RNA sequence: CCUCUGCCCGCCUUUCCAC
RNA sequence: GUGGAAAGGCGGGCAGAGGC
């Protein structure tokens, strides 16, 4: 709701991350294996290679039968874990004649996940039975029924009741500054914050002795102030965030009202075109797991060196409504492996989809290409009504064309979302041409001219308005361009007031 | 509860100056799809409340034995005291504005007020008995939208320092004069004692909106609503049962507020009177 | 430049502002559609963009000369009022259009000096249009005209007039 | 079979599409108004042996839209074997991510055939904002409220199947109350409004033992392939408890659903509608 | 706190244009109405020029009323374009853009000025809201009857420019409507507002005006009272304080209790 | 037809649920 | 026996200052 701050959906980002850690590191101990059987582990939807033994299947429908019943208490029925298994054999690692045979074998295991993901809680057993519990209260943050009161007072104000999962992470979400990892141990224990279905994490901060049997280091390959006796998990983060003066991690608000121009709340969601195309040619376990990482380091840290500014050869100019600044003002709720969730200042959230897009077609070969959505909101709007909009804005620049950025007639011939090159075009043009003191009648009835052409009246109309002024170099062809010129004008209207 | 029949007012909104109630280069609000102006029902039905609780405000004294419950209250703002249900008549505090709502079912039965437009307090709440729909555009006017006029301006207003006579303008977008809208507002009636007055105060409260304004600026001349009715029809409980076209008509096509709330009050629901 | 970058619709709209910002090639080619709009006798004779590619023509044959503003406007401001009774006030603007001839030949009449050949321009390509009301009705067949009214005025401003 | 379409042509926003439960709870609520206690009796037990009614859906002019079956969810690859590999992906992801279909492919998905998707959704969710006015002072508290708002020729219809002697004394007379009364919340703003026709409409099926549902069971079996709802409402001021539902284009086996009855601290009882409303359907081999 | 309602004293009228009335727009066009194309005074430029001319009026009389009308202990005589305070002890105490005015930050600060109490105030947290309405004023009827048959309505001026101005003689009609809110003080408010009128007839509306494009004139045709208890009743039971020659220089002049005397008799 | 101005300031959900 | 009940997008703001 709109109750909750940055820092708490900051939160919620990283702690799906410790529930999808807390899975796989129970395949991984109650099988034997190691963290090298993780083929990839990426935004939720993780691959393990282990052994075909009647006690390894004994043990992993254990394991399935753990984590959804502690994914239903928890949340009613909001996150569901589907976890399958292909039995394979040794010569369906590899091409063998001339089909693959291991994608072949995976695509076994994509339909066993699909047809699980229809029945959702099947195995429950008390799932369509309406025991009636009473004296439900109702939390405001997030909305979960809570059962005869026991909800906790709000640490920011104590007249509301939350529930006890959301005082968990407002202080997880406060720490993540100083958080150096989590150590992850037994539930009943000293300094775990918050749950995962198996264990119970401590949050490792940055003066403090490390606990716990396995700890997870984010963001480095270095065991550094680790005890001896521990287990290892590096685990990467895409996680810049802007500071605010105190130290932590700055509002909707204190984000905003540094963008220049209007104060808006930036929100950009986007995700990788054709993935799942791409990782079919794979044909080994050895490429497989080459192309998933890669794409993963992309996503979680060659984004953070991209909000640094750092390697604009390879990205070049982009559209800029104010030189790149040196520490700027974008927070990364979310990075997938193969899609991302930032927001931050509308001004530098728009340069950065350009700083983004330029640079992953040079990290690939430009053989696969992204899709953005975009967002211009209110600093005070609700996160749900935000991220439904633009997972919408970006599905609406995805099933056009899909490699279209979205910025900013009922037959069916135009379509919303700009082209990559063509909004780069028309920002090399259009742009540095008007970027006119204080000249704002030109450019704003200039769009209410552009609004007749959706309802050639409008070519005249425009003729002389070019010309009452004085401006004919300005806009020659504008005299279809008035229909892809609203994307240039919209914008740096609000770069100046 | 006790449901009788519904009486429907249907009548036409019409702005003898341009109305302007807004959204947030200051659009009134449109239609997302035909993109047309219209009158919200919110935004009708609570201007036709904030004028009747202003008139109640003034005669708590008088209306103490016509409406039991009125004793309760003297009349003012529980604004200087931060408490709900003091002793004066604005008593709910809604985030920040103090509106009169009554407390209790067994209270809001006899307010003037929380009778004919509802209340909400802790053991149950009384619902409203009206329903304001939104008031669209007539036909007349697609057909001069259609036709290619304006249905909206783009009016321009400036502030000027009295002093040094430096101009800083801005732009408020309004709907043009002369546009013609449609009412329509469904009292429910849930008691047969009660049904006469409710409908004596609805057309007081639409009485004040011909002398005040509706929406936006008003008091630069913004309002100026005039209402102009068709025809009211109550629709007696046996008449759903059956659906068969038996329900009374009062037909006045030309006639106001002034000269239906009192000149034909009696001479024109006497039929209603009957049937009750 | 003569009659090879200007064509029929949208193909010199944008490159003949600088040429008539040139004597000899404005002469001869714009001189083909001023006698082409006295054959246009009929006005509702094009249901396409013909006419808004006529008017930058026209617009063109009116740029080099001089078409002073005030002497445009009473005309065209008598043109609002009979559209102002369009609007559910009248159905019969007969009497006007008599005046609305009148002020027209008043103006070329008016205008002496220099100014011959630029009001006779005028007086060229509207009088096969100014016929055309008297037996027509407005609700078609003058509203055709009432766009391609100010058509002409636009792009004059455009190519450097005013 | 053959149903009984009842239009709701609306004269309004929506608060949201009707989903059974709430078609039920109005109905209850309106043959309790204009016939009494000792008649709401009689209407659910007419349910419980016998009528059938299913959620709502949307319309735009001639055109019915319905929901998607999940049956095609799995079996997609399978269908679509007349493509080539550029385009069965970009097929096959906007016919899973599809909600609705018309009466035309609607007939051909439980059939395991082709079919195509509907290019424009014929409502719009969009947000108003209100603001509260202190009287004394004209204090704006703003707040921001969510409705549905139709297209020109749009509006919403659910079906019904059942005795007609069911229909013409509890359902037709109930939907001109709720005609001039709404459905849903906001209706003292002219929100749930709407005028009614009546049609009858014909959908073909298959014969099999599998069914789709239109309407949100509260099963008593587990399905065959389910879609989670999990909303509970509101009765007379008190909270309902949340349930378990089932969205419309579940697949159930031979199961009729159920009512679910609930107390609340009411003078009656409060009869939550959960009955499933099966048209057949040919599944896969799971 | 305590807002009231007692009735609504209704000024009716005729505005003159004794000279050509100028009030612009964005060849360069008076505004008219988009429907009819005709000219009209809007209510927001006639509030304002009323209350530009008595915040000015009320700006060189600080120091004398501030026991008539207390919370002018605030303000002393000045502005605040020599120092940037929103609020100090200036009277034009409202940053309004590039421009000042003044306004009352309160409600109850704003309940004792005799300006922000008649005109409307504005402020954070609590604010107050107008009691004089003014209505767009529109062409009488006789003069629609010109535009129907080719007397000119309007004509352009060579100034080398043109400004456009409504020919002179030309009559508009302006509704003004008073709120009263509280018995005690509707005396001062009603004689407040003529005041403010009475200044009009000798500043201009609109335009250059001091090149002569004002001299606007008020002709009277009704005051009404309408009570309470009109509203309630549709009956025409209200007080009508016929003016019809009069002037606003004669009705606030003494003439003036004697023409509401019947206003008592409601009370 | 020329010269400065070309929207500010706010609230941005409140409260009800009978063990 | 209706994800419900109550809830005005408003309060204030001269398109004007010089220019025959
Ligand atoms: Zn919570
Ligand atoms: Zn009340
Ligand atoms: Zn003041």
């Amino acid at each position: 709701s709109g109750k909750g701050t940055l820092k708490y959906l900051r939160a919620r980002s990283a702690y799906l991350e410790l529930i999808g850690w807390d899975v796989v590191l129970e395949i991984l101990s109650r099988l034997g294996l190691t963290r090298a059987n993780v083929v990839f582990n990426a935004g939720g939807h993780f691959m393990i290679i282990a052994q075909n033994t009647p006690d390894a299947v004994k043990e992993l429908e254990e394991i399935r039968a753990k984590a959804v019943e502690w994914l239903y208490r928890e949340f009613e029925s909001d996150l569901y874990l589907a976890i399958e298994w292909e039995p394979v054999s040794g010569r369906e690692f590899g091409r063998e004649g001339g089909k693959n045979l291991f994608a072949e074998a995976r695509k076994r295991l994509k339909h066993k996940l699909t047809v699980r993901k229809l029945k959702r809680f099947g195995e429950i057993k008390g799932l369509f039975e309406h025991g009636h519990t009473e004296r439900l209260a109702e939390c405001p943050v997030c909305g979960r029924e809570l059962p005869e009161g026991k909800l906790e007072p709000s640490a920011s104000d104590p007249e509301t009741k939350v529930c006890p999962t959301c005082n968990r992470l407002v202080s997880l979400g406060g720490n993540l500054p100083k958080l150096l990892g989590f150590g992850r141990t037994a539930k009943n224990d000293a300094g775990v914050l918050v749950e995962g279905p198996f264990s119970g994490f401590v949050p490792y901060l940055q003066g403090g002795r490390p606990v716990g049997e396995q700890i997870l280091v984010k963001n480095t390959l270095n065991p550094g102030e680790i005890p001896e006796s521990a287990q290892f998990v590096p685990y990467f983060v895409a996680d810049y965030f802007k500071k605010d003066p105190k130290g932590g991690v700055a509002t909707f608000e204190e984000l905003s009202m540094a963008s220049t121009g209007t104060r808006r709340l930036g929100v950009m969601k986007g995700d990788v075109d054709r993935l799942g195309e791409f990782f079919s040619s794979m044909d080994s376990p050895s490429k497989l797991a080459t192309a998933s990482r890669f794409m993963d380091y992309f996503f979680k840290g060659y984004i953070g060196a991209i909000i640094e500014g750092k390697f604009g050869y390879i990205i070049g100019d982009v559209p800029s409504l104010r030189d790149w600044p040196e520490e700027p003002d974008i927070v990364v709720v979310y990075a997938g492996g193969d899609d991302f969730f930032i927001v931050g200042a509308w001004d530098q959230i728009f340069e950065l989809a350009f700083r983004v897009r330029r640079a992953f077609n040079a990290y690939t070969g430009g053989k696969l290409t992204l899709s953005v959505g975009l967002g211009y909101f209110d600093e005070r709007t609700p996160i749900y009504r935000m991220a439904d909009v633009v997972s919408e804005r970006l599905d609406t620049a995805k099933d056009e064309g899909r490699n279209r950025v979205f910025v900013v007639p009922l037959d069916g011939k135009h379509k919303l979302s700009y082209e990559w090159n063509h909004y780069e075009e028309l920002w090399r043009t259009y742009a540095p041409r008007i970027y006119l003191e204080s000249k704002k009648g030109l450019l704003w009835k200039l769009l209410e001219i552009r609004e007749l052409y959706v309802r050639v009246r409008w070519a005249y109309l425009t003729a002389y308005l070019l010309g009452r002024h004085g401006l004919s170099d300005l806009f020659p062809e504008l005299v279809q361009p008035v229909y892809w010129v609203d994307g240039v004008l919209k914008i740096v209207l609000m770069a100046v007031r | 509860r006790r449901f009788y029949g519904k009486i429907v007012i249907k009548g036409k909104i019409k702005a003898v100056t341009g109305l302007h109630i807004g959204s947030q280069a200051n659009p009134v609000i449109k239609d997302p799809h035909t993109g047309l102006p219209y009158i919200p029902g919110s935004s009708l039905k609570g201007r036709l409340r904030s004028l009747f609780e202003i008139l109640v405000n003034s005669r708590l004294g008088e209306w103490r034995e016509k409406y039991p419950s009125l004793a309760n209250y003297s009349p003012g703002s529980c604004r200087p005291d931060n408490q709900e249900n003091c002793g004066k008549f604005f008593n709910r505090k809604i985030n920040r504005g103090w509106i009169h709502v009554c407390p209790d079912y067994e209270t809001a039965l006899a307010c003037p007020v929380c009778r004919l437009f509802g209340a909400s307090g802790k053991e149950s709440n009384f619902p409203s008995r009206i329903i304001v729909r939104d008031a669209f555009l007539t036909k007349e006017w697609e057909e001069k939208w259609r036709a290619g006029e304006a249905i909206t301006e783009a009016k321009i207003e400036v502030g000027i320092d009295r002093v040094t006579s430096q101009a800083n303008p801005r732009t408020n977008e309004r709907v043009v004069a002369g546009a013609e809208f449609e009412f329509e507002i469904i009292y429910n009636v849930e008691n047969t004692t009660h049904w006469r007055d409710d409908i004596k105060n609805l057309l007081t409260a639409m009485a004040l909106l011909e002398d005040s304004y509706l929406g936006g600026s008003g008091s630069r001349g913004y309002g100026k609503v005039k209402f102009i009715f068709d025809s009211f029809e109550f629709r007696p409980l046996d008449y759903y049962r059956t659906g068969k076209d038996e329900d009374i008509v009062s037909i006045d096509a030309r006639e106001k507020s002034v000269s239906d709330i009192l000149s034909g009050f009696d001479s024109l629901f006497s039929e209603v009177e009957g049937k009750l | 430049v003569d009659a090879s970058r200007l064509f029929g619709e949208s193909p010199d709209v944008v490159g003949i502002k600088k040429m008539l910002e040139k004597g000899k090639q404005w002469e001869a080619i714009q001189p083909y559609f001023d006698n082409v709009v006295r054959e246009a006798k009929n006005f509702l004779e094009w249901s396409p963009n013909k006419r808004l590619a006529n008017a930058v023509t026209v617009a063109a044959y009116l740029t080099s000369q001089g078409l002073k503003t005030n002497q445009v406007r009473k005309i065209l401001d008598m043109a609002r009022t009979t559209e102002l009774k369009v609007k559910r006030g009248e159905g019969d603007i007969k009497d006007d259009l008599v005046k609305m001839r009148y002020l027209l030949a008043y103006t070329v009449g008016k205008a002496t000096g220099q100014s011959k050949y630029s009001l006779d321009a005028f007086h060229r390509i509207l009088d096969p249009m100014l016929e055309v009301l008297m037996g027509s009705p407005k609700k078609e067949n003058f509203e055709k005209f009432y766009d391609f009214l100010q058509a002409v005025v636009a792009y004059h401003k455009f190519f450097g007039g005013g | 079979p053959k149903f009984i379409a009842v239009k709701l042509i609306p004269k309004g926003p929506f608060r949201d599409i009707p989903r059974a439960d709430t078609l039920f709870g109005a109905i209850g609520n309106a043959i309790s108004a204009i016939h009494g206690q000792s008649a709401v009796e009689e209407l659910v037990d007419a349910f419980v042996g016998g009528a059938r009614i299913s959620s709502a859906f949307p319309y735009s002019g001639d055109t019915y839209y319905l929901p998607k079956p999940l049956s095609v969810e799995p079996a997609l690859e399978g269908i679509l074997t007349g493509l080539d590999e550029e385009e069965r992906y970009t097929t096959a992801k906007r016919l899973r991510k599809a909600k609705y279909l018309d009466l035309k492919n609607f007939e051909l998905a439980l059939r395991l055939r082709p079919f195509t998707i509907p290019e424009e959704i014929p409502y719009a969710r969009v947000d108003v904002p209100r603001v509260v006015l202190d009287r004394v002072t004209q204090d704006s508290s703003i707040y921001f409220w969510e409705e549905i708002r139709f297209r020109e020729k749009s509006g919403v219809y659910f079906l019904y199947s059942g005795p007609r002697e069911v229909f013409d004394g509890y359902i037709a007379p109930a939907m001109r109350f709720l005609g001039d009364t709404g459905i849903g919340g906001k209706s003292t703003w002219g929100a749930g409004l709407f005028e009614v026709e009546f049609h009858e409409m014909k959908i073909d099926a298959p014969g099999s033992e599998y069914s789709v549902t239109l309407s949100n069971a509260l099963p008593t079996k587990t399905p065959v392939l389910w879609r989670l709802l999990r909303k509970g409402g509101w009765s007379f001021g008190r909270r309902k408890p949340r349930m378990t539902f089932i969205a419309e284009g579940s697949i159930v086996k031979n199961d009729p659903g159920g009512m679910e009855r609930l107390e609340l601290g009411l003078s009656h009882e409060v009869y939550v509608y959960g009955l499933t409303f099966p048209l057949g359907v040919e599944l896969p081999e799971g």
